[PDB]
């Protein structure tokens, strides 16, 4: 069944699951040709595969060479995504393989279902949620590793930094989705909020600044203000 | 020309013989059907006046024996049986034919409808889908479910059609996932035609049998099978040219013969719009497309 507000808490139970987002797999700049036609040039992308309970992020970098000489790239991207996700499952020890995989876009259901035929006990689910995972390329260290890659590469991150030492995975996921939603609705302002204070740094082994509990409350507040506003600035309210 | 004689008609019933049908009143002096064309399978089917629930009927070929119908008042249906005494049967049919107590299979000479709907249907294949080996004829009814249906409950009463499942290992070669899911030619030509059906005639035979069970009995799994076999061909980029041409003729007559007031349930919108307008073979079914557009433009 689909994942929605009603069954939100299932994400943080003890059944291994993964979110799969394919939004940033196939990325193009569109440009004009000398003849005045339009062409696309691909840039590196990534598959965003996340354990919402542990914060473990399997960032599969999609090097532009994988598109070379291929047709219908938007459709291939979904299949490529499905192949990498299934290769990932297969590489994990049995006790680490997900019992569920949740795709953020329904067009991934059939490609993933076909690639996972060897795993009939892994439920492939869509969601009704409008999750902001596309904004993961707004996270500087993730964007940096993607853009610098010269070959296919898998990079492993904990998208929650050390937060699970102090908060539950429900709150960590809620923080993450709040940050990513802010970065998606107004990336400049979201980044201004995260770095306004020169004294709060990002540890070399982290993605997000080292905020105290009190500072995270202020920060989270500032991100909610931004999201409400930009909704206003958009809808004039 | 052969004969399906009846012992009597004790309950009011609409009797169907192939694509024809006629009403028999309770205890009317009706003793059966004569002049049945040799060389084709046939189906004789029933819908009781009292309980329109359960259309049921018998597939049979008169070359395979002498068959008659007798109402069973315990099981409450018209049962087909084989008269194993050739003399008793010839005499009885003659007696009936003399008293003119039989309706004539009402075939117009210009009319090739039945041949065209049963071109590739063979009684021997029917008997492997409908497993009841002690009889030469095969019972079907509205409620029988398919093997594939039961997988997703009484095995002896199933329709053992060939299982087609687009999201299965059988359909999908490891390492050809996208290729095989978007272009089913592998699954059609190697797995099914060469592997399971052996030739296109056996494939078309089952397809035509599925349709006929769907139309005559409203059998839902039969309709599912019909559409699946159509969709496997239409979604294959590589089909022998002879199969496409024959498919267009096949489907044309199925659509021509469908009762107009049953198209809403028997025809799957998704399959037909995909097949006629999106699929590899979108251009290869000119007759079927033209009849479908002039007769059911709503569905599309
Ligand atoms: N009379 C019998 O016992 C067999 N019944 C029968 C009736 C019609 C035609 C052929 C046979």
């Amino acid at each position: 069944g689909a994942m929605n507000s009603s069954n939100y808490a299932e994400l943080f139970n003890n059944d291994i699951k993964l979110f799969v987002d394919d939004t940033n797999v196939y990325r193009v700049t569109v440009h004009k040709t000398f003849e005045g036609n339009v062409a696309t040039k691909a840039i590196n992308g990534c598959i965003f595969t996340l354990n919402p309970k542990t914060g473990h992020l399997f960032l599969k970098i999609i090097h532009t060479s994988v598109w070379a000489g291929q047709k219908r790239l938007s459709q291939l991207a979904k299949w490529k995504t499905a192949e990498e996700v299934s290769a990932l499952v297969r590489s994990l020890p049995k006790e680490e393989q997900p019992k569920q995989i949740i795709v953020t876009r329904k067009a991934m259901l059939d490609p993933l279902e076909v690639h996972m035929l060897d795993f009939p006990n892994i439920a492939i689910r869509p969601t009704e949620l409008r999750l902001p995972f596309s904004a993961a390329m707004s996270i500087d260290k993730l964007s940096d590793v993607v853009m610098k890659a010269t070959e296919p590469q898998m990079v492993l991150f904990n998208i929650y930094d050390d937060w699970l030492d102090r908060i539950s995975s429900y709150t960590a996921f809620s923080r993450l989705t709040l940050l990513l939603r802010a970065l998606k609705t107004n990336e400049e302002s979201a980044k201004m909020i995260l770095l306004s204070d020169p004294t709060i740094t990002i540890k070399s082994y982290h993605l997000w600044p080292s905020f105290t509990d009190e500072q995270w409350i202020t920060i989270e507040s500032q991100m909610r203000d931004l999201i409400l506003t930009e909704y206003g600035r958009k809808y004039n309210v | 020309m052969n004969t399906v004689p009846f012992t009597s008609a004790p309950i009011e019933v609409t009797i169907g013989i192939d694509q024809y049908s006629f009403n028999v009143k309770e205890n009317q002096p009706f003793h059966g059907i004569k002049d049945i064309p040799i060389g084709h399978v046939h189906v004789i089917h029933f819908q009781h006046a009292d309980n329109s629930s359960m259309r049921y009927g018998y597939w049979f070929d008169c070359r395979m024996g002498n068959f008659y119908i007798q109402y069973d008042p315990k099981d409450g249906l018209y049962k087909m049986m084989e008269e194993r005494d050739g003399a008793k049967f010839e005499n009885i049919v003659h007696n009936f034919k003399e008293r003119q107590m039989m309706v004539s299979y009402p075939k117009i000479d210009e009319d090739d409808t039945w041949y065209n709907l049963t071109e590739f249907v063979q009684m021997d294949k029917i008997r492997k889908i409908v497993r009841k080996d002690e009889n030469q004829f095969s019972y079907v009814d509205s409620s029988m479910t398919t093997v594939q249906e039961n997988e997703l409950s009484d095995p002896a009463h199933s329709l053992n059609y060939t299982v087609i499942n687009f999201k299965s290992r059988e359909a999908i070669r490891p390492g050809h996932e996208m290729e095989d899911f978007l272009d089913k030619s592998y699954y059609l030509n190697t797995v099914m035609l060469q592997g399971i059906f052996k030739n296109s005639s056996n494939y078309f035979g089952e397809l035509q049998f599925a349709f006929l069970n769907a139309m005559f009995f409203g059998n839902y799994g039969s309709s599912l099978q019909w559409h699946a076999m159509i969709e496997l061909i239409c979604s294959s980029a590589t089909v022998p040219k002879h199969m496409l041409d024959k498919l267009d003729e096949i489907l044309y007559y199925q659509i021509k013969t469908l009762p107009e007031q049953y198209s809403d349930i028997l025809l799957n919108e998704r399959v037909w719009n995909i097949c006629l307008y999106s699929s590899f073979q979108k251009n290869s079914l000119h007759n079927t497309e033209k009849i479908m557009e002039n007769k059911y433009p709503e569905l599309l």
